[PDB]
């Protein structure tokens, strides 16, 4: 019940601070 | 006011000032703030009445303003009477964060096995245990095993698996969280052979436990023993399906070395099951 | 067990035991139960009645004995006992003398901030009656505008107690304010103007400011130096500093997108 | 009954409809965000607070009979909404029984019946999850319950509905609010539950009871994360504090809480209302009058309201404990013409070197000074009587005599006039010095590097708070 | 209470941490979406 | 929005800006200000 | 090496098939085709065999491309 909640919590918010990575190196990328 | 109590250098006016001291800490927060020199003055006295009960109004005055460290290390310096006192919304915060501490120092102590660690109190544990006496009154102990697979500590976990008896399920409901989340493999495979010592002490085997372990631990002797049991008890309905999901499950080099176990009938049954002959013609003539 | 009321109060108090018989009697009393929660029970507010009259006691004997840290021990304890929630407790006629011994001492060690917040628990009694109360409140009123000499000439008056342990500290006090005042760049003078400004003519004054401060007393002129400093400027010093502004300026630009 | 119930038909006719629409629209658009897109805070929550302060306090105050809001309480004794038909039955409820109410009467409870019909809205079946809806639709009709101001017997119904709400309140608070926080609401729940608390516990003993629950209301607050919880709950903690003529301000002056950090344009110019009294009272004079300066420019968007006009007497006092003050009376009132009158010709007596009138209006106008709670003025307003001249004098000469200055402030007295303009000098009145060698007092020097050196420390600021600006325009920028 | 004085201690542990886990998660997706939309308007620049 | 401390609240049309300068030094401006003439 | 680190997305990733369409959904609207066509073998090997509809829709302007 709670415990797998609260992992895949933490799996979810470790997942998007990445594709939040993804888009700050794009739109860097974008200036040049 | 009663800082003027504490100003004055005898034992029998200090245990009336300092039961006055947690009475209202709720309430006269900052007042102590000043006076926080003069108790952990008070703390390093060896020859103090009540220095442990120092190290609680101490905890109680630093959670005021935040200094949760310091809450934390006169935690450990408040002996019994921090523990003894257990339903409060106080004594919960900074356990949570004893518990945090210590399941980011078993990570690191995990990266050093030689060596090198860190000196340990008991009473982390002694809440554990406690927390496990609250699982006997709660009869769910799907919470403490919670933190028993976070604290990197097995042998609370097969003590909570040896509890009171209720299922053998709930163990395998644990072992599925150990298909879907695990993320070490390093630790794992201990996690998953200790599961199959007490399925040996559980009158019967599954299906999910050799087809999840064992072709993740490798043992190729250890199947051979099982199913020679299988065999043992004439059960040779049960042996012949796992034959056919290992067959189909696991990969080449450990079906060669199970094979020499077999003979480290039933026996040429599962010779020809296990080299997987006759189950590739029916699949070829479908 | 009641432990002499009024034993040596009236007469003289020389003693040393019975201050032992009083550090016992504070051994009885906060030994008993607890002064905290206070509901109600009259009966246990007698021995109430008497916490505050032994501290006050206490308070008398220890301005008899000039103990600083004391005296501000056992007055707290007494405005704890006024800090009480549920006050049902008889006017004690030593009430407002106590806390003009408060109001003095906490004027007297340059609590200036603390001296006016602690007027706010009096509602009327400072304009009415009340000479204990009054005259630290026309003394503070007389350190206001400009009036020192009104202080000086009041000094003759006090219609309470001597209170001469804290007017001592509290005339000592602005004394060498005004010698601070002296000890500045202001030259030379003669001891008529340390007559005129400081007071006294001819009283060992003129040695105690001549050992504790300076004013050698030359041909008949004293010496006091210059207290001015250098004043060392480069005025390019935030170089540093002012590099660190713009970097975070720019990184505040770029960087946080 | 031919003149006024005649009338009687047109006042539920409306407010029957568009008042019962709005807690239809309320509770279905704060279900509506309390579900999906869970950060809720930019919804009908604050328009609906700003309702309840201004609208459905003045939209009714008594049950308005012929079944308006007499309507409301038997329309939602039947809350279950439960199941998926739990609910659809209930909306069921929401058509049939304001079918009736629109149309007959239904059970109209005199006054005293309203508590067991907060029974049935607790009991019947009522939810959880439903938090939002079970902690504003009880609220609500505590405001006709407060005020219709007979405060006989239903004072101790105010003391039980709001703890039947607070039990709710603090259960949700240990009930782990999953995703919805109606701390955002629960905020100015517990303020407008203590406000009338406080009146209460003004009608009969103290409030100090109060005081120990708001320290551990605050500290359960913010130990969490804040959420405007501890911007409310520290001024609402002040307030008593503030409001008891005891000592009580070293109290607030170790009181390190001091970061509320935002507070929607409307907590922070009330709290730096109270801080800028305390900084007042402990006579540093400098900090306070810039900061009830910065009080009362914030929030004076209302008409005529009074505490502006309270942030306005404050003021004009420590103004007058450093010289100088503006044009009071040019927003004149119906009511400021009351409060007026004492502190223009206060100000009137500071300006001239008059004594006999600053004690003559004192004895005048002392009762009125009873009622803004300002007796402290004539301790210590005094001292700046003499020392407004000197501030005049330094301002306006550059080089000036000693014996000059004692006919121009008409003390008679070179002698003592020295002290004055030492202590000015000690307090930081004037920044000018004194020749003590042939009797000369001259002031500072020219303009000086302020065209060179300051500016930046003014422009660092600036920069930094309008790049906030673009910093807090991009991240709340795209919702959709 | 057999599940009443355990909800408030291995369980009040528990969803209490979701809470903040649970609030993040919420707002980065506001502030991942934002960050979308503004690479979608440099590439659309480039490749016209 | 209520908050709960506000329970009290050429005739002089730009009056205070005279006033809080110039009071009342005899307005006439002729017998000392025009009239200092009879001392020189 | 462009293409195997985004076709790579697939083998690590095809357990849970649901964050694949949001992590490759601009992937899929880079300038190059490399980086495109990695993206298009990443929707293939992460679902498997599901009837997603939302990797559907995200091939269907891939298989309409300029680049072939």
């Amino acid at each position: 019940d709670l415990y797998s909640r609260y992992k895949k919590l933490q799996q979810e918010l470790e997942f998007l601070e990445v594709q939040e990575e993804y888009i700050k190196d794009e739109q860097k990328n974008l200036k040049k | 006011g009663i800082i003027s109590l504490l100003d004055e250098d005898e034992p029998q006016l200090k245990e009336f000032a300092l039961h006055k001291l947690n009475a209202v800490v709720n309430d006269f927060w900052a007042e102590i703030s000043e006076s926080v020199d003069k108790i952990e003055v008070l703390y390093e006295d060896e020859g103090f009445r009540s220095r442990q009960f120092a190290a609680l109004v101490a905890s109680k005055v630093f959670y005021h303003l935040g200094a949760f460290e310091e809450s934390l290390n006169y935690a450990l310096g408040a002996g019994d009477l921090f523990n003894v006192n257990d339903n409060s919304e106080y004594v919960e915060t900074i356990i949570a964060k004893c518990i945090d501490h210590y399941t980011k120092q078993c990570v690191e102590n995990a990266d050093l096995p030689e060596g090198e660690k860190k000196p340990i109190d008991q009473r982390l544990e002694g809440i554990v245990n406690k927390m496990f006496q609250r699982c006997l009154d709660d009869h769910k102990y799907k919470q403490a095993i919670g933190i028993a697979l976070e604290t990197r500590r097995l042998d609370v976990f097969e003590k909570t698996i040896l509890e009171s008896n209720d299922v053998p399920g709930m163990l395998a409901y644990s072992l599925k969280l150990c298909m879907s989340l695990m993320q070490n493999k390093q630790f794992r495979n201990k996690v998953l052979r200790v599961l199959v010592k007490i399925y040996m002490n559980l009158e019967k085997p599954d299906f999910i436990n050799v087809c999840q372990c064992l072709i993740f631990l490798d043992d190729p002797q250890a199947v051979s023993d099982i199913l020679e049991k299988l065999v043992k008890e004439d059960n040779l309905l049960m042996a012949y399906q796992i034959c056919f999901d290992l067959y189909e499950s696991a990969s080449q080099q450990f079906l060669s070395s199970v094979i020499q176990n077999l003979r480290t009938d039933q026996t040429l049954k599962m010779i020809k099951i296990l080299s997987g002959e006759m189950a590739i013609e029916l699949h070829l003539q479908f | 067990m009641y432990e002499q009321l009024k034993g040596e109060w009236n007469r003289k108090s020389p003693n040393l035991s019975k201050c032992g018989e009083e550090l016992g009697r504070l051994k009885l009393v906060l030994l008993e139960l607890n002064f905290l929660p206070t509901t109600g029970t009259k009966l246990t507010k007698q021995q109430l009645i008497l916490a505050r009259d032994i501290l006050e006691i206490g308070a008398q004997w220890s301005i008899l004995r000039k103990d600083i840290p004391s005296f501000e021990r056992y007055m707290a304890q007494l405005k704890c006992y006024y800090f009480d929630y549920k006050e049902q407790l008889p006017e004690s006629a030593y009430m407002h003398q106590l806390l003009g011994l408060n109001l003095l001492f906490l004027l007297s060690q340059n609590r200036v901030a603390e001296f006016h917040t602690e007027l706010e628990r009096l509602p009327a009694k400072d304009i009415q009656t009340n000479v204990y109360i009054k005259h630290p409140v026309s003394l503070e009123q007389y350190l206001m505008e400009g009036s020192y000499n009104k202080v000086f000439l009041a000094k003759g008056n006090i219609p309470a107690e001597s209170y001469t342990f804290f007017i001592d500290i509290l005339l000592d006090t602005i004394r060498d304010e005004i010698a601070g005042c002296i000890e500045k760049a202001y030259e030379k003078i003669l001891f008529t103007e340390a007559t005129r400004i400081l007071f006294f003519n001819t009283p060992k004054k003129m040695t105690d400011y001549a050992k504790k401060r300076g004013w050698v007393l030359g041909p008949n002129n004293y010496y006091s130096f210059a207290s001015q400093q250098q004043k060392p400027e480069d005025t390019t010093i935030p170089s540093t500093e002012l590099a660190k502004q713009v970097i975070e300026y720019a990184r505040q630009l770029e960087m946080i997108v | 009954p031919p003149g006024g119930g005649e009338q009687e038909p047109p006042p539920p006719p409306a407010p029957q409809d568009v008042e019962m629409k709005e807690e239809a629209a309320t509770g279905g658009g704060s279900t509506g965000e309390a579900d999906g897109k869970t950060a809720a805070a930019a919804a009908e929550h604050s328009q609906r607070e700003l309702d309840t302060v201004t609208l459905e306090d003045i939209k009714e105050h008594v049950k308005q009979l012929e079944k308006a809001v007499s309507g409301k309480e038997p329309r939602f004794v039947l809350r279950a909404l439960r199941m998926l038909p739990s609910t659809s039955r209930r909306l069921n409820h929401y058509v049939l029984y304001k079918a009736v109410q629109g149309f007959f009467t239904s059970n109209n409870a005199t006054r005293d019946f309203l508590l067991p019909f907060l029974e049935e809205p607790m009991d019947t079946e009522a939810d959880l999850q439903f938090r939002p809806r079970t902690g504003k639709a009880a609220s609500t009709p505590l405001l006709p319950e407060v005020e219709a101001y007979l405060q006989l017997l239903v004072v101790i119904f105010m003391m039980n509905s709001k703890r039947y709400k607070e039990a709710q309140k603090i259960s949700d608070d240990l009930m782990q609010k999953i995703s919805t926080q109606n701390r955002r609401a629960l905020d100015l729940v517990a303020a407008k539950c203590y406000y009338y608390h406080a009146r209460v516990y003004e009608f009969l003993d103290k409030l100090d009871v109060v005081r120990s629950f708001l320290h551990a209301r605050l500290r359960t607050a913010t130990l969490r994360h804040d959420a405007d919880g501890q911007a409310t709950l520290l001024n609402l903690l002040l307030r008593n504090y503030l409001h008891y003529s005891l000592y009580d301000q070293a109290e607030k002056l170790v009181s390190k809480s001091v970061f509320p950090e935002q507070a929607n344009n409307n907590e922070w110019a009330r709290y730096l209302y109270y801080t800028g009294r305390i900084k007042a009272i402990q006579l540093e004079y400098s900090e306070a009058r810039r900061t009830m300066t910065n009080a009362l420019r914030k929030a004076p968007q209302h008409t005529a309201v009074g505490f502006k006009q309270t942030v306005h007497k404050l003021l004009i006092v420590v103004e007058l404990l450093l010289g100088e003050i503006p044009d009071r009376l040019q927003f004149r009132q119906p009511s400021l013409k009351r409060s007026l009158m004492p502190y223009f010709l206060l100000t009137q007596a500071v300006r001239t070197g008059n004594l006999a009138k600053f004690n003559q209006v004192l004895d005048q106008f002392g009762e009125k000074f009873q009622a803004d709670g300002t007796y402290t003025l004539i301790i210590r307003l005094r001292h700046n009587v003499i020392k407004t001249g000197v501030r005049m004098i330094s301002l306006s000469y550059s080089r000036i005599s000693l014996a000059d200055i004692a006919q121009k402030l008409q003390l008679d007295s070179p002698e003592d006039a020295e002290f004055i303009v030492a202590k000015a000098i000690r307090d930081g009145v004037i920044e000018a010095s004194i020749n003590h060698e042939k009797g000369y007092v001259q002031s500072k020097e020219m303009i000086d590097i302020y065209s060179t050196r300051e500016p930046q420390l003014a422009f660092h600021q600036r920069i930094s708070f309008c790049l906030d600006i673009h910093n807090m325009s991009v991240k709340a920028m795209r919702f959709p | 209470l057999e599940e009443g004085k355990a909800g408030s201690g291995l369980r009040q542990y528990y969803l209490s941490k979701i809470e903040e886990l649970q609030l993040i998660v919420n707002d980065k997706s506001q502030n991942l979406r934002r960050l979308q939309a503004q690479r979608n308007e440099l590439n659309a620049k480039v490749r016209l | 929005m209520s908050e709960k401390k506000q329970p009290v609240d050429e005739d002089n049309w730009d009056d205070d800006n005279v006033e809080d300068d110039f009071s009342n030094q005899l307005r006439a401006e002729l017998e000392k200000h025009g009239y200092k003439m009879e001392t020189s | 090496v462009r293409r195997a680190a985004v076709e790579s997305l697939g083998f690590i990733l095809f357990r849970t098939p649901e964050q694949c369409p949001s992590v490759v959904s601009l992937l899929s609207e880079s300038y190059n085709p490399h980086v495109r066509y990695g993206a298009a073998m990443a929707l293939g090997i992460c679902c498997a065999g599901t009837g997603n509809k939302e990797a559907i829709n995200l091939l269907e302007p891939m298989t309409n491309d300029p680049v072939n």
